[PDB]
């Protein structure tokens, strides 16, 4: 003569907050942030680009380390720690621009400046610390002028690269300190070292920096690197009469990139879309607390161990 | 809580029903018996899912890199950086942890009202053959068999086959 | 639903109701008739007003261009404006989402709620002179002509004019 | 003897999504995301200057696109694409700040700073770059000093600004880059040129570099512009023997305005308090879907074509 | 409201009543009396405090400055920080306030629901032995003293003592 | 016969806002905006320097108002207004950067560069502008450099520090710019004055700017400061002939600590977490309309004066 109405249990529930209660035991409940991740760098589905001991500016400039990444296309590009940039010494004005602009990028071209130099120009110096095949070489994609004629003056020279295609073109340039006067003589002459750079969108010039300093890689002298964007259409000219490093080669970006810094090892058998530093997360959850810096498609970074959505009632036992 | 049922005016929950969410025990002359109800189960399960799906959209805003890992970044950018990351992070914590609370609130409150609709659609059904015993029980004042039984719990109990005899034994 | 009225024991709405959100259908000697509630219409318009006065309320805060529209942005602080603004915009999204996803959950249960609270003010309005059919009709047990009827409407029947005539017939 | 309860419904309603459901049925709902604009600048009730063709930084140094421009008063600023800073051709260190404070103004006055010069200067350099009323002429606000005698030298000179006002001011003055040396030569003479400005917040030297570089309205040369802010009471001084592309004027800025980029056409007879490149927006709706970029007082951007917000219950039709 | 019982069927709150947020008025032959009901205050009550705990748990993100009080910003990236600094503000403004909006719609229901709860307690302990008033009352069909009316106060009350003697009543 | 439930209310309700209601009315309700203040800095628990008239870059340099802050350890450093850092008139490049950097950290220690000069410079000159004990002195961790006898060539120098700890330096050097031939001709000779400092991470060259401009402090000279830092192990050289203004001392900051910029008085007896221009901030509560710039761990900032949340049920009085 008597129904009973009811609901089910548990003999050990889970503790999740709600708005009134910070522990409401619940029968079932599941977790909303993710604490894993794989250590490795998901690639499947991805044309990938890794630079090795390669750093991104080294590509442009022509870096021994960078000879296997010169020109390429891809839609996803890996930096790893220590890549070489600079053989010789020195560094690029604006490099974290240029870093994120190579990194945005889905590839590289590269044409040729057809910059070709008077017979009391030497167009073949190299050095030391830029080796290839055993020998002192140099950037690939530029050349080092110096006087023919050790300490006689550097002439006044115009170079123009023009710039035919139907997109912008990067160039890049380098202006040679020495590190004292007597080297600078031997290699340009005792005049004053002026270098105008102008397109129509852009000038500047350059005073080459001469003094003493430390080794790095064996050479006190220097090597700085410059670079501006040259529209469709549009010339740039190289006045200079002594210290620039000048192109051979100018480049070219090409689409749209993904760039990864890490050095988690390539996984080509697990698709992903979101990256960090120590590997690759592939969650659908919303949230993640492994990582502030992410790349990709990211479920967002929170400071919290753990959060649990309640996926079953009010845990009532017997 | 909300609704009144769970840890309510029901008393505790039934560790023995492993087939369901809801469900019916009864006592009569043949003994005892527990049921699941599946529409009650169902209309339950199918309204987390809901809220499951919900959590794993994906929004597809791609994100570069603002910060080197291998190189530094200048002092003051770098502070600007960290401030909005940290400031951005502060939401994103304070969004999940308000996110969750809220449904969890919602989830529980469900459950109880859906034990609610199953004790109300039983008790009309049942009309004036029962009465109430305030522990979300009804004790029904007629011979109820189980294929009575099973009547209530299928929905299809007529209530004028037995209000004759129940109304007999409600007044005496 | 939550309150377990619409799209719960009642079955289906009336597409003839256009002067009202909940209301009446009768059936006596005379025939039907249909008349919509005043009231609990205008408790949940009011309640749904409310709420679209709360979506359009402005914010004074006047916002400066940070990047220009006609010339181009050095690429590092392009790239942060970039990702701070991608970030504002992912927070506003969900933001977005969360409060039409909660309005609108909350509105639907806010009207299930009126149709019950009508229900229940017409359940004890009777008293012991009808009974529920458990399909959202009550069952009267007495001579209840369109005057009657007005006055259950009109929230002023009085059950004791009908009781003695009522009880008789419940109890045959 | 019965009475039933019930609800309306319509034939069909709209889908809205909750918290437990994404394809809800309710018989009314409201979008929440505006996908319109005004194709137009609402412009009632705002005091407004429309730069056409002059670009901001014109209106400092007086390019002739600027002439009506050169001084006036404002609430909102609105540059057009394509607008003309430079006649004769050349840039402006940290333009994009400086092209931010004239936005953020509400306008420009003009104070004459007195220099004169020697007879053996002449100030009244023009160029047929920068054309006024079919003839040469020069940027309005400067002068372009030269040797009087074709091929002598610059003489030294002193130029001191005084600051009398109770507000800080503007000053903007010209460095000029020759094409060649012949040209240096005839323009200032064969001296080595220096140019060394100094306030007593502010010091700097400037150099002319000679350089061939391309064409740029018909001119090889370069002038290149720099700024910076003469405080109340405060004095700046330019020594300099040629080069140097004095001011006559500065500038002060007055007061609040909102900058607006767009080609959108004004209006006059319509207000709002949002625009945006393509125009104005205005709705009572708290979010936008029409851009990222905008300026004023904003519905918040959103990722979403649409976002219904039920304004009725579920709807369960017959 | 969503419950029906507070600022709905009970007419008015209890100005007089200072030792809960519920509670019992009775009349009888005796006298009249008010006492406050223990169990559902505390339940409202520890719901409330849950969420002032809520309110003022705290994180531990340490901000540094990003803007110099004494000295001037470069103008480019001073108009950056302002845009972010607003941009942050506005989403603070609109989540204080839709946790504010949201949460006092919550504990208005909340309390509604432990009312509500209360009222169906009482209910279903008086079984047959009384009839609800629709203002919140129960009208008791038996002989119920200062005594009788506490029993039911304090969840004692022993319906099939006094059944006899109230059907009899509830028919006349 | 008759039991009644019912519910309390009061006489003097309170108005919150619901989500379908601004006006409501409830029993009671509390606030979660904080408006109040403390108008003083709250230091308990806190090993706290409080800079007075020193300027956090004249810790580095020395100016003499900064002699009690050239070492120490802090949690929390405090920065008023009008703080010196020049007694000499000038400024530094990248000065907000390294404001930033000293208020990041939690102290400062010293370590000599070991320079020493051949007897024709005088490393011993003064200024008027930077006073000590009635005498006209200089920076503490600087030298200025000039020749011993007026108008005679300053040599060419070199000078090289050495950084053996286990962490970077913090290296800052002056430029002195004269404010006439004369002057430069006096201090420095005549020869044309170069400044190259050089590590192996960082090069740049400096000339000194000369020329007529303001008195500031009674000096129409100029000093401005640069710096870098120098890595473990590695070597910072200066090659010059006039016009550095050469480190006796660099500097190394430790640990971290929170820096704070008000004027507000110190108090040792309330404990804070939150500060800002006007004091501390001393709430549970999670939102505040005090300041949208604040330090520490804080409430966040919102445009809102009031947000009252209700603590209690409707309030239907009698
Ligand atoms: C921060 O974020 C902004 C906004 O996303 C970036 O600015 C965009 O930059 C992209 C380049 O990635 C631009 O896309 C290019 O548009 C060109 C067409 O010009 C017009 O496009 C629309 C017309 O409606 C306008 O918005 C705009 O004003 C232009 O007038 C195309 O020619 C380009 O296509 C090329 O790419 C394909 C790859 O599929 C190649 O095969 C071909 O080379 C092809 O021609 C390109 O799609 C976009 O216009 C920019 N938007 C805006 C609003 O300016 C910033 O660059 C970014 N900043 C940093 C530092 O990263
Ligand atoms: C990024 O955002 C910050 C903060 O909003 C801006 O800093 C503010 O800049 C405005 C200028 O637009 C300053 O407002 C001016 O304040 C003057 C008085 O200053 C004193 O009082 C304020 C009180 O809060 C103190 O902050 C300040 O330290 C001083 O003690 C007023 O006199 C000015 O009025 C002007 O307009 C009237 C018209 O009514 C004219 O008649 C006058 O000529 C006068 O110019 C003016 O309102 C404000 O002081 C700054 N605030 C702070 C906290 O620093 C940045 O400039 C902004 N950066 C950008 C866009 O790059
Ligand atoms: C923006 O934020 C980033 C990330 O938070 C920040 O980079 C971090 O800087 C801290 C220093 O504040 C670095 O922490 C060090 O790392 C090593 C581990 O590799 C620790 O062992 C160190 O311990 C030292 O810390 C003490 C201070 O309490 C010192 O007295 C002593 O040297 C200790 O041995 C130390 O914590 C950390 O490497 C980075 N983190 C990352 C992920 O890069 C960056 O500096 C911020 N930007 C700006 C401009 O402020
Ligand atoms: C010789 C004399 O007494 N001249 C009187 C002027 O006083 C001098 O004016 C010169 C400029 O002509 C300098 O400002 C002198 O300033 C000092 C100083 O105190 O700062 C003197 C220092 O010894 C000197 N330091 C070094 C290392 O040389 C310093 C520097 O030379 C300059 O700061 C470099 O820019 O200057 C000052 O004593 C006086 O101005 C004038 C007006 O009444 O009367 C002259 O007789
Ligand atoms: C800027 O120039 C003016 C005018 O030369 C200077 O004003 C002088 O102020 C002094 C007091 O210091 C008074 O003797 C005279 O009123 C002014 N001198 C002369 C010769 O007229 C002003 O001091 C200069 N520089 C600043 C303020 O830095
Ligand atoms: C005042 C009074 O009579 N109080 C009693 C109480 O002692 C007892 O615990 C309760 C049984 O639950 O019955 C009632
Ligand atoms: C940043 C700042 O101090 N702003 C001022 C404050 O001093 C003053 O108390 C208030 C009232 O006039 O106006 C504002
Ligand atoms: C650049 O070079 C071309 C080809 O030599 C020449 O006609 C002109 O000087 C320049 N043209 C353009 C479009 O810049
Ligand atoms: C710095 O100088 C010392 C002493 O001359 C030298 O041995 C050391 O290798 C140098 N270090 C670097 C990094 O150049
Ligand atoms: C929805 O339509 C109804 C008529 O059914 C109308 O009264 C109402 O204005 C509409 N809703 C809105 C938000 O305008
Ligand atoms: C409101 O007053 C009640 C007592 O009536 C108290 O419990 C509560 O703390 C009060 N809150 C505030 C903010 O005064």
């Amino acid at each position: 003569d008597k129904i009973c109405l009811g609901h089910h249990a548990v003999a050990n529930g889970t503790i999740v907050k709600t708005l009134t209660n910070e522990q409401e035991e619940v029968t079932n409940a599941t977790e909303t942030v993710e604490s894993t991740s794989l250590d490795r760098l998901c690639m499947k589905g991805r044309s990938h680009k890794d630079l090795g001991n390669c750093h991104p500016i080294g590509m442009l400039i022509g870096t021994p380390a960078c000879d296997l990444h010169l020109t390429g296309t891809w839609d996803t590009l890996i930096e790893r720690e220590n890549a070489i940039a600079y053989c010789y010494p020195g560094a690029t004005v604006n490099e974290e621009a240029l870093r994120q602009k190579i990194m945005e990028s889905g590839g590289i071209s590269k044409i040729s400046t057809g910059f070709t130099y008077g017979s009391s120009i030497n167009s073949a110096g190299t050095t030391k610390a830029c080796m290839r095949n055993g020998g002192n070489s140099f950037y690939a994609e530029l050349k080092w002028l110096v006087s023919k004629s050790k300490g006689q003056n550097f002439p006044q020279t115009t170079n123009t690269y023009r710039n035919t295609d139907t997109a912008e073109h990067l160039i890049m340039w380098g202006i040679h300190h020495p590190s004292s006067t007597q080297e600078k003589n031997d290699l340009y002459g005792t005049q004053s070292l002026s270098i105008s750079v102008g397109s129509s969108t852009y000038q500047s010039n350059f005073v080459p920096v001469v003094g003493a300093r430390p080794q790095v890689n064996g050479q006190s002298g220097r090597i700085d690197f410059h670079w501006t964007l040259v529209q469709p259409g549009d010339n740039i000219t190289f006045s200079h009469n002594g210290g620039l490093i000048a192109p051979s080669r100018v480049s070219k970006l090409i689409g749209r990139g993904l760039g990864i810094q890490s050095d988690a090892p390539i996984d080509n058998n697990c698709e992903s879309k979101c990256f960090w530093r120590g590997g690759s997360i592939n969650t659908r959850l919303p949230f993640q607390n492994l990582s502030p810096r992410t790349v990709g498609q990211c479920p967002k970074y929170v400071n919290k161990k753990s959060l649990m959505l309640a996926t079953g009632m009010r845990n009532v036992p017997e | 809580g909300l609704f009144g049922a769970i840890a309510g005016f029901i008393e505790n929950g039934w560790e023995g029903m492993v087939d369901g969410w809801y469900g019916f025990r009864h006592q009569n002359a043949q003994g005892t018996g527990q049921a699941a109800d599946y529409k009650s189960t169902q209309a339950a399960i199918d309204q987390i899912t809901g809220k499951l799906n919900r959590l794993i959209e994906k929004t597809n805003t791609e994100f570069e890199s603002i910060e080197s890992e291998f190189s530094e970044i200048e002092h003051q950018i770098g502070n600007v950086i960290n401030w909005t990351k940290d400031s951005i992070t502060d939401i994103w914590t304070y969004q999940a942890e308000l996110l969750v609370a809220m449904e969890n609130q919602h989830t529980i409150d469900m459950a109880d009202s859906e034990m609610l609709n199953l004790y109300e659609r039983v008790r009309k059904q049942l009309r004036q053959n029962a009465e109430e015993d305030g522990k979300g029980c009804f004790e029904i004042y007629h011979a109820c068999d189980d294929s009575c039984m099973e009547s209530i719990r299928n929905n299809t109990y007529d209530h004028s086959q037995y209000r004759e005899e129940a109304l007999l034994n409600r007044l005496n």
